[PDB]
RNA sequence: UUGGAACGAUACAGAGAAGAUUAGCAUGGCCCCUGCGCAAGGAUGACA
RNA sequence: AAGGUAAGUAU
């Protein structure tokens, strides 16, 4: 209701089910509004271990709303899907580790993050090699808690790791099928 | 109906923010004194899980004016102009400092 | 004198023309001659064209994206100078 | 067709005895294509439900 | 062709026609009375009673051209007299043509368009026709204006109409006409009908 | 509520204005045949103008009453073998999300009229512990051959 | 056949008229070269239609034929691809009976469309992309008649 | 008259100019799609009997309905107004008998 | 009857169930002047053309071939009988008779359709073919 | 061929690999053994 | 390998076929087919036909 | 060893469902827009 | 009395 109607979102995504329903409650008054569920779980519950996000939200001694620039200058040299892509990418490599990430994400110690934003002024390829970096760190922990070869990974699956969409099947007696 | 004719012829919001070289940006909060959706007749498709949700909503925050007037509209627009009236009760024995709810 | 074709006839010559390189293309390729030829990707395509590709390395696409446009302006600009 | 013929006359139905007649042979015409589409040979005792 | 090949030909074609329409009236009293009949021998029979129709109906047009009238000047004269006698005793003031500034020129277009839309309620798969009739419907609905200034054009200067398709209901008692007529004068129909 | 001849339904209409400017409704109805290739049982009444002049509801409750209720229906279907624990969150699907897509992708005569018979091959499943019985087809069985 | 015949007789009148006009061709050397054309054409006119061969139907398809998918793949997917509304419309709860909608025909239902247990608390919107338009041959009808 | 050519680049006489621009731009795939429809022509096969089968037919015909043709009229099926051959039953006990009946029938 | 091709013995009916390796052949039965086979033969001769892509159809008198009447049975008035590929082919018309269609039909369009069944069943490999029409009941009302 | 002779001592059933049927007992002559 | 290099040369035989210049006359068709020895009709050729194996010819040749 | 049956028996298999499925790009059609080339043609500014 | 034949490979 605060934000104009050119401004006024048209798809609402939620990361969990259980804000379906209340959402199509109090939407009740924006009926051209698709408020869609994600299956697959995306990192954007990592994006509070965030040096700049942690302390500042712990010590708000009121309620409050607050607005922030996620794509700090990335939008003046790529576009928004590209943006969007990275920092999946990024908060997947913080919920991951959060501690090798934070190394991986200054790659010199001449690499600063102004005040203004929240994640450091890089170079384009050394955007490039961050985002390799990190996508190895991602595939690290698949390999290593589900004991299987980062090479055994095909693209695709890649891809669904990044995301986080995984899948299990308890019940192989269902064999039966064939 | 229309004085006339003869034989032949919703869940409102009271928060509001204003959107106006830092990283952090408190954007005021604001009330609006009354607030009146249209009735947005048929909207509803599921009238009975909606009655169910906004009797969740009365019962976490029975201080919601808005879920109040929700849950007893939702009872104008089905035709049960009862259970509307004794829903808009209630929330007045429990929001009484909202003048919408009077209104 | 000189004769002066229709437009019709304009049409059809263009058509013909057209169609004549085309092939001569589509013959090349089949033949092994040229490479076969790249899906053209902008930034609007990106995410049909690379999508399982951009969100393992996003900006090497985005790189790899641009640098296909850039060298599609490129030609473009190359041949409007080499002809003026 | 059985509800507008009925909801149309309503009460020159009972009177006509030739109708109930008709209407009863219908039905069992239409029963009976509905269970000659199940199976060629007709049932004995087809059930009601 | 030669003359003794058509002669035959046109005997043939006598004898043929003469079984077609003995076998078809035939056929039409055996449905009428309630014979037993499959679905294909209905369509058929149906199809030749409407041939049989359209010629009669060709014939009795052509008669109407030469013969000219059948009322004569007397009896159509007395007709429009009673009309006018009555008219004038119940003060009757003529309907006028539909200004532009109509203060209803939008509910009749609706209520128009709601008729025309009333065959596809039934949800159904749609043919060529069918969607190109609603399209044309939907161009009226977002531009109400437009569909009615032209509806207006029609109804001022249109008087020519393009054939209007014509088949037969079979009640299986009788037959009972349907008339397709072109969508875009369908509109125009329907808000005169309407108005 | 459903009493009168113009049923007080039609009094609460939402679109009782258009309506209101709706004159010779009945014989456009009744002229509707001249037009259409469906004789229309209704052709003296318009469900908008006049109101629903009839109701099923009692009709209804009085069938599923007569017939046993859910349980003694659902005893001659096969919904006991689907191992449903109870029958209230249940939805039936008219047509097949294959079958459905179907019905536009340019099929032979012959092709469609065999996809058209699609919903009574469920139809004989769902009733088939009451149609396929010894008491309604008397002759001899023959066992399926797994 | 009588509005062309009297374009064509208009037009080689006019030109007789021409060459008359200058007392060129006394004797009608001119008029017998644009009678017999007249007269030609009239006969083309009439000519008897040629022999067309009919069309076989095609012989019964079988195999896999590779399709292409692209921007117009895509709209024709949108276009003739099922809709949330038109997807809860083939759903019918079970057990729920619902009151009859449409007078004239029973068999329509809404199925799942405005009922309770449809599992949507908003009301399903219009796929836009499903919109029924004119065809672009009638849109240039329309051109020449406004 | 001789007139430059807009299509070819050459010089033509001016009375072949109509001609030479209605031709000169053939679509090839024009020719290819008369081949194509030429070549299916050639391969397709006599759906129909011939004259002298239809004729042939007829006459057989006629001489079995007599309630159409003919003067004195039989039955339906008479043609009015030694050798059996041996066949197969379709079973295979029975192959060799049927063959050496079929051998033993030759003169 | 008197248009579509004539076999004029079993060696002939032999040779044009063998000769036809794409398309199927269907075979008619009987006598040109029975009346069930002078209409099984219109229609056939009305659907020749149509089917000329995917079937090839044939006539065989049985008085003057009567080389196949004790195999297939041929003593109905008029019987209409599909090969494919040198194989008979049933149709499950629900008429107790799987092997031929005995009887004369009016509808053009039904043959074409139980050609074509026929065409698709068999190019698939199957031996049986169900009909879209089931004929256990003349539907006649 | 279309109007070829039957070649001498062929059997209609064999050389095709043909196949009879019999819907009932009631229809054709008795077999022979 | 030889076959690369046949197929190449038929490619720019044809690539070359697509830019000559052949006369739209018949006659004069029929004269130049004359002049080079191959005969004018072919197996039942057309104009259309024999324009095109005109072209052919003065491609190879 | 030598005959019955061979339209049978058995062995294997049995989804007897339903299908020319489907993703990307380019071509082609249309309306712009931009740049360059080609053939011409307008209007206009400039003193000693 | 029926309209209740799975078809397919293999000997």
């Amino acid at each position: 209701r605060s934000l104009p109607v050119e401004e006024q979102p048209k798809q609402i995504i939620v990361t969990r089910k259980g804000m379906l329903d209340p959402l199509e409650v109090h939407l009740l008054d924006f009926p051209n509004i698709v408020i869609k569920g994600s299956e697959l779980q995306l990192p954007f519950q990592a994006c509070l271990k965030v040096e700049k996000f942690g302390d500042l939200i712990l010590k708000a001694t009121e309620p409050q709303m607050v607005l922030f620039n996620l794509y700090d200058d990335w939008l003046k040299t790529i576009s928004s899907y590209t943006a969007f892509s990275r920092l999946i990418l990024i908060l997947r490599a913080l919920h991951v580790n959060n501690d090798r990430a934070k190394v991986i994400l200054k790659p010199d110690k001449t690499t600063i993050t102004e005040p203004h934003h929240i994640w450091p002024t890089l170079t384009d390829e050394e955007w490039i090699k961050v985002e390799v970096q990190l996508k190895d760190l991602i595939l690290a922990d698949y390999g290593k808690k589900n004991n299987v070869n980062v090479a055994s990974l095909t693209q695709s699956e890649i891809r669904d790791i990044i995301l986080g969409m995984e899948i299990s099947a308890p019940s192989q007696q269902r064999q039966q099928i064939a | 109906v229309d004085p006339r004719q003869t034989q032949f012829g919703r869940n409102t919001l009271m928060d509001m923010r204003l959107s106006q070289q830092t990283v952090v940006d408190p954007k005021g909060y604001l009330t609006d004194l009354n607030s009146m959706i249209p009735t947005h007749g048929g909207d509803i498709n599921d009238i009975k899980k909606a009655r169910l949700l906004l009797k969740s909503v009365r019962e976490t925050n029975p201080h919601h004016p808005p879920a109040w007037i929700a849950s007893a509209r939702l009872e104008e627009v089905t035709g049960k102009l009862q259970v509307a009236r004794n829903l808009i009760m209630k929330g007045t024995e429990m929001c009484p400092k909202s003048e919408d709810v009077w209104l | 004198l000189g004769v002066y074709l229709t437009k019709k006839e304009q049409k059809k010559l263009r058509r013909q023309t057209r169609r004549e390189a085309q092939k001569e293309l589509q013959e090349k390729v089949r033949l092994g001659l040229m490479p076969p030829p790249e899906p053209k990707v902008r930034i609007s395509n990106l995410m049909r064209v690379l999508g399982t590709e951009a969100v393992q390395d996003p900006t090497k696409v985005e790189a790899h994206v641009r640098a296909q446009m850039a060298k599609r302006q490129k030609a473009h600009e190359e041949a409007n100078a080499a002809r003026k | 067709a059985l509800i507008g013929l009925m909801t149309y006359f309503r009460e020159a139905v009972v009177n006509t005895q030739e109708l109930l007649d008709l209407l009863v042979k219908c039905e069992n015409k239409i029963q009976t294509r509905i269970k000659i589409g199940l199976n060629s040979k007709m049932p004995s005792r087809f059930p009601p439900v | 062709l030669p003359t003794p090949i058509e002669n035959m030909i046109l005997r043939y074609v006598k004898a043929k026609a003469d079984w077609w329409t003995n076998t078809a009236h035939y056929n039409r009293e055996r449905i009428r009375r309630g014979a037993t009949v499959d679905k294909t021998v209905c369509k058929k029979n149906l199809g030749r009673l409407t041939r049989l129709y359209l010629k009669a109906e060709q014939e009795r047009q052509h008669n109407y051209l030469k013969d000219g009238p059948y009322i004569t000047a007397e009896e159509a004269v007395a007709v429009y007299t009673t009309t006018v006698h009555w008219l004038e005793s119940r003060r009757f003031s003529p309907i006028p043509f539909p200004p532009l500034s109509y203060k209803h020129d939008t509910k009749l277009l609706i209520l128009a368009l709601e008729r025309l839309k009333e065959a596809y309620s039934v949800k159904s798969r749609l043919n060529q026709s069918q969607r190109e009739e609603l399209g044309l419907i939907e161009q009226a609905y977002d531009n109400p204006h437009e569909a009615l200034s032209r509806i207006k054009r029609h109804l001022l200067t249109q008087r020519a109409f393009k054939e209007v398709g014509i088949e037969f209901m079979d009640l299986y008692s009788h037959l009972v006409p349907v008339y397709d007529v072109e969508p875009l004068e369908k509109i125009t129909d329907a808000y005169l009908d309407q108005y | 509520w459903d009493r009168g001849i113009p049923r007080i339904n039609t009094l609460f209409q939402k679109d009782r204005h258009t309506l209101a400017y709706d004159k010779g409704w009945r014989v456009r109805t009744d002229f509707k045949q001249y037009q259409v290739l469906k004789q229309n049982p209704f052709w003296w009444t318009h469900q908008r103008h006049d109101g629903k002049l009839w109701n099923l509801n009692n009709y209804r409750t009085d069938m599923i009453q007569a017939l046993g209720g859910v349980e003694g229906i659902l005893e001659h279907t096969l919904f006991k073998g689907t191992y449903f624990p109870t029958w209230e969150g249940l939805f039936w699907e008219k047509a097949s999300g294959f079958e459905e897509s179907m019905k536009w992708k340019k099929l032979t005569n012959a092709q469609r009229s065999g996809l058209n018979q699609i919903p009574n091959r469920r139809f004989t499943l769902w009733w088939s512990p009451t149609i396929n019985r010894a008491n309604v087809y008397v002759g001899f069985q023959v066992q399926l051959d797994l | 056949l009588r509005r062309k015949a009297a374009r064509l007789v208009a037009a080689k009148c006019t030109l007789a008229a021409r060459v008359d006009s200058f007392h060129e061709s006394t004797e009608g050397k001119v008029g017998y070269e644009l009678k017999d054309e007249i007269e030609r054409k009239f006969d083309k006119w009439q000519e008897p239609p040629p022999v067309k061969q009919v069309k076989p139907l095609p012989a019964p398809l079988d195999g896999q034929r590779k399709k292409r998918g692209g921007r117009r793949y895509r709209k024709m997917k949108e276009r003739l691809g099922l809709t949330e509304i038109r997807k809860q419309a083939n759903r019918m709860s079970f057990g729920e009976i619902e009151e009859d909608a449409y007078q004239e025909d029973l068999g329509f239902s809404l199925g799942h469309l405005g009922k309770s247990g449809s599992g949507r608390v908003r009301q399903t919107q219009v796929n836009e992309a499903t919109k029924a338009r004119i065809s672009k041959t009638l849109q240039r009808t329309l051109q020449k008649q406004s | 008259e001789y007139l430059v050519s807009p299509i070819t680049g050459e010089k033509i006489p001016a009375s072949k100019m109509q001609e030479h621009m209605r031709i000169g731009l053939l679509d090839p795939r024009w020719l290819e799609q008369r081949d194509r429809s030429i070549r299916e022509k050639q391969s397709d096969d006599e759906v129909y009997a011939p004259g002298l089968d239809i004729e042939s037919s007829l006459k057989q015909l006629a001489e079995r309905r007599t309630d159409i043709f003919g003067v004195e009229e039989t039955a339906i099926g008479k043609k009015i107004g030694p050798e059996e051959k041996v066949t197969w039953d379709g079973h295979s006990g029975s192959m060799a008998r049927t063959q050496q009946a079929a051998q033993a029938n030759i003169t | 009857s008197y248009m579509l091709p004539h076999l004029h013995n079993g060696w002939q009916v032999d040779q044009a169930i063998l000769s036809e390796e794409d398309r199927v052949v269907v075979i008619r039965f009987g006598h040109d002047w029975d009346p069930t086979c002078m209409k099984m033969d219109e229609v056939l001769y009305s659907i020749a053309e149509k089917v000329k892509n995917f079937a090839v159809i044939y006539l065989v008198d049985i008085t003057e071939v009567p080389d196949f009447n004790k195999m297939y049975e041929l003593y109905d008035p008029c019987t209409v009988m599909f090969f494919f590929r040198n194989k008979h082919i049933m149709i499950d018309l629900g008429t107790g008779n799987n092997n031929k269609i005995n009887w004369a039909m009016e509808d053009k369009q039904e043959m074409v359709d139980i050609i074509e069944t026929v065409y698709r069943g068999a190019r698939k490999g199957r031996g049986l073919v169900v009909s879209p029409k089931d004929y256990s009941t003349k539907y006649r009302y | 061929f279309l109007g070829m002779p039957a070649p001498l001592g062929y059997v209609p059933g064999l050389g095709r690999g043909a196949t009879g049927f019999t819907t009932r007992s009631d229809i054709g002559p008795a077999r022979d053994a | 390998s030889e076959r690369q290099a046949e197929v190449l040369a038929e490619f720019e035989r044809r690539k070359r076929a697509r830019q000559i210049n052949v006369s739209t006359d018949d006659s004069e068709v029929k004269a130049c087919l004359r002049a080079l020895g191959e005969p004018i009709t072919l197996f039942g050729e057309g104009p259309a036909e024999r324009r095109e194996r005109l072209r052919n010819i003065l491609s190879v040749v």
